[PDB]
């Protein structure tokens, strides 16, 4: 009951400290939101949680990862940081919490994977020291039957594919990723799609591409996370939209697991046919359209979508006039590179170069995110001026 | 919701229509869809229930395919529902 | 289950006082011993491992003397008596333990050579690890069985060093680890290696087009991967630098294969093809379907910018003709 008062009292917060605008306009906070945060104490399972203090922890990290980590700046974060805390504070007594909500805290996270990707899959607690060992092994896997990824390792990142892994974890639930430019998503969801055993699957773009051969991916899609009853990651990019009523079809596959005038009469029935097979396995003698309200629960059970759209163009637009596309999906913006990251990144590139000496070498990878930070200092001093 | 769901149904049988407003929470769609159940489980011959979501791109000639696809000739009156049992209609993101 | 646990106690006393009858004609043995100084100095060490644990029993006796004593003043008498034993055999135990200590002192000093001798028997392992992984030839399952010999010689080394060790009571030990980890290293190597030849084998089998060039590349593009993954002897040798350009020879013959399986060539008809022939200047054939070891023996890689040349035109002039 202390949990449900709890996370009342932090949504009275966050929708008083954030208000919605034509900018920002995820910023409002509807149920749905916090409904999520109660989805994430369900995916943990019994006996891996023996000690009360722990569970607080579980549900401190799910409200980050749900509607925490939505915000289009650090100092937003920093106000949604401390609010949480003092409401912890408050809710939870003779039961510590510093040090995971204090200045430069240790990181936590809550994937299916603590052991590694080969063990068992357990809702829990995963150390920091193993992540970096662990994300790395996850792509030798990977970098074993698919396209090299070529993607570098720093903590940020790390956090990302579990944030992306815990979204696409829930049966109904659907991925949205923010990002600049070249932030990470498209490859982060790749990797995250493996790790969850989900094989990935992307629409190809072409000059000659029609609604009805979209329709027609739609269905074959369908067909895998259906009665084959596989998990298929599916990875959508503002480049390979190139009609709105594409667009269309996505939104309704977000809101339900129903689409309209995608499954013709004949086809309908001949999937109600191989279904009446699964329904009798499972035990609930339903001859009838019951057992397509089982597929349709089953695909989108099995069917994730991982929606890729930059900040600046193309998405106030698209929101505005698609609900589904922010309500119904799990957003998480991508900040700017850290300076911890851009040095991690520098000296792995250059790792192969000379560059003369071995002071020379340490100042070099040094120099490249100092660059950076100042330029994008000045970036911001010039925008301030000129406008440029 | 136990006060506003009873309504809803009271008024589905007097074939009087209803229109649920929300600030995108509270669960608009699923109280509703709940409600369309509710009536179904009671009297599956009856009432019938099939849910459209409104697209942006949503016009004239795409709603009347969706009453297209579930109707008859039923021997005059022109266009009636299959089963000669009366079908619920429901309409979510109406304003778009 | 006290007055039986007293007798049982009694029968332990009566078999320490043989043991000990037994352990004084085990030290005049070893007396008369002192090679054979070797032997007599080991024999002397487990009378002193014996002669600790009977000084304990002799304590035990004393403690179930008294237990005897509270519970049977006669049982206290006796085990008491069996101390007073023990202290007599532990008297003349110090005496043979004075004379096995000088014998101890020169069998300390011959262990020193076991230790010299284990060292170089370490530097011939190393060396012949370096000429077992050149031996080139396809004995690389044969050179297992000669490795697995080498590792059984050097385990057979090991037993005695640590029986020696033994004796004795660092860098011995840290130099049979490093060969147990060369041994491990090569081991892999040649596993890997195995499983390559076998790919290798199953794509020289194929039809002219079952292979495809780019479903060729990416199984060796991740071999190739995944071979510089494994640190055994940190490359280099001979068998190991020839297979990686086997292997390298193998990745740059498959875009070559691709232009040559590409359709605007599968159309054949003209003399286009036989024109592609002409510049290898050797006997060629022509097959829908047929090994690919025919078109890597064929020296695709020679007149490679001459076949190369001869692709780009021969898929220009399908280009026009569709
Ligand atoms: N050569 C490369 N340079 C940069 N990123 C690369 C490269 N090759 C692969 N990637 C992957 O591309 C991912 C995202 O790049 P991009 O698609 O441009 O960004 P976004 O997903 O934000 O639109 C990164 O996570 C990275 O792993
Ligand atoms: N008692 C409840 N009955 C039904 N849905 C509920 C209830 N409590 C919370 N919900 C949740 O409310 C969420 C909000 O959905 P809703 O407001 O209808 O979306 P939208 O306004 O975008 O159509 C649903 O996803 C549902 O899971
Ligand atoms: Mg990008
Ligand atoms: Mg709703």
């Amino acid at each position: 009951n202390i949990i449900v008062r709890a996370s009342l009292m932090l949504h009275q917060a966050v929708t008083q400290n954030f208000r919605k605008t034509a900018i920002n306009f995820h910023y409002e906070f509807n149920l749905r939101h916090m409904s999520n945060v109660f989805q994430g104490l369900l995916l943990s399972d019994p006996n891996k949680f023996t000690e009360p203090d722990k569970l607080i922890k579980l549900w401190i990290h799910e409200c980050e990862r749900t509607y925490g980590d939505r915000l289009v700046s650090t100092d937003n974060l920093k106000t949604y940081k401390e609010n949480i805390f003092d409401i912890v504070k408050k809710s939870f007594s003779k039961f510590n919490f510093s040090r995971y909500f204090g200045n430069n805290p240790e990181n936590l996270i809550y994937c299916n994977f603590i052991a590694g990707i080969n063990s068992d899959r357990f809702y829990d607690q995963m150390p920091n020291n193993e992540m970096e060992k662990h994300i790395s092994e996850a792509l030798k896997e990977y970098n074993d039957n698919n396209a090299f990824m070529g993607l570098v390792l720093f903590e940020d990142a790390m956090k990302h594919v579990c944030r992306i892994c815990r979204i696409v974890l829930p049966s109904s639930g659907h991925a949205l990723l923010v990002g600049v430019g070249g932030s990470g998503k498209q490859s982060l969801s790749k990797l995250a799609s493996f790790i969850m055993g989900y094989t990935t699957f992307s629409i190809t773009i072409s000059a000659t591409y029609s609604m009805v051969d979209l329709r027609n991916d739609l269905q074959q899609l369908y067909f895998k996370c259906g009665p084959k009853e596989e998990g298929i990651l599916f990875l959508f990019t503002e480049g390979q939209i190139t009609n709105e009523r594409f667009l269309v079809y996505i939104n309704d596959l977000l809101s339900s697991g129903e689409i309209a005038e995608l499954y013709t009469l004949d086809e309908k029935e001949a999937m109600i046919n191989q279904v009446r097979a699964k329904v009798k396995g499972e035990g609930k003698p339903d001859t009838r359209e019951n057992c397509w309200n089982w597929f349709i629960d089953q695909v989108k059970k099995n069917l994730h979508m991982a929606i890729c759209f930059s900040p600046v163009g193309d998405m106030r637009r698209r929101a505005r006039q698609f609900p589904a596309l922010v309500n119904c999906t799990v957003i998480d913006w991508f900040q700017p590179w850290p300076y911890e990251a851009l040095f991690n990144v520098a000296k792995s590139f250059l790792e192969p170069v000379d560059l003369g000496d071995d002071k020379v070498r340490e100042a070099v990878v040094k120099f490249m995110p100092f660059s950076f930070t100042l330029v994008n200092d000045l970036g911001l001093k010039l925008l301030e001026q000129e406008r440029r | 919701t136990l006060a506003t769901t009873e309504f809803i149904k009271s008024y589905l049988m007097v074939k009087h229509p209803s229109l649920l407003i929300g600030n995108s929470g509270c669960g608009k769609t699923q109280l509703a869809k709940g409600i369309l159940k509710e009536i179904v489980q009671a009297k599956p011959e009856n009432y019938a229930y099939q849910l459209i979501n409104f697209n942006y791109y949503t016009d004239s000639t795409y709603l009347q395919g969706q009453i297209e696809q579930t109707l008859e000739k039923k021997a005059g009156r022109q266009y009636g529902p299959p089963g000669k049992v009366q079908l619920i209609y429901f309409i979510d993101d109406l304003n778009m | 289950t006290g007055s039986a646990v007293m007798n049982y106690i009694s029968k332990q006393l009566k078999d320490i006082q043989e043991f000990i009858e037994n352990t004084k004609e085990n030290i005049e043995i070893r007396n008369k011993n002192i090679s054979e100084l070797i032997n007599v100095m080991i024999n002397l060490e487990k009378v002193r491992v014996k002669n600790d644990d009977d000084v304990l029993t002799l304590d035990t006796v004393e403690e179930m003397l008294n237990f005897l004593k509270k519970k049977k003043d006669s049982d206290i008498k006796k085990c008491k008596k069996l101390q007073e034993e023990w202290k007599n055999l532990a008297k003349m135990a110090q005496a043979v333990k004075k004379d096995i200590q000088n014998p101890v002192k020169t069998e300390s000093d011959k262990t020193k050579e076991n230790i010299k001798k284990f060292e170089e028997i370490t530097l011939k392992e190393y060396a012949n690890s370096l000429k077992k992984e050149s031996f080139y030839k396809t004995g690389v399952s044969e050179s297992f069985k000669r490795i697995g010999e080498v590792k059984q010689k050097v385990d057979e080394f090991e037993v005695q060093l640590n029986q020696y060790e033994d004796f004795a009571r660092i860098g011995s030990k840290k130099l049979m680890e490093q060969i147990r980890t060369d041994v491990s290293s090569v081991e892999k190597l040649w596993v890997r290696i195995e499983i390559s030849e076998k790919t290798m084998d199953e794509y020289k089998k194929m039809k002219w087009g079952s292979i495809n060039s780019m479903d060729m590349e990416d199984e060796i593009k991740k071999l190739r991967k995944a071979l510089t993954d494994l640190r055994g002897i940190d490359k280099r040798s001979n068998a190991f630098i020839g297979i990686t350009e086997e292997l390298k020879k193998w990745a740059t013959f498959l875009p070559l294969l691709g232009e040559l399986k590409d359709p605007s060539m599968n159309s054949e008809d003209g003399r286009h093809w036989k024109k592609l022939k002409d510049l290898v200047k050797k006997e060629f054939d022509v097959s829908q379907e047929l090994m690919l070891e025919i078109i890597w023996d064929l020296k695709l890689f020679d007149y490679k910018d001459g076949i190369e040349e001869i692709t780009d035109q021969a898929k220009q002039e399908l280009k026009m003709e569709k």
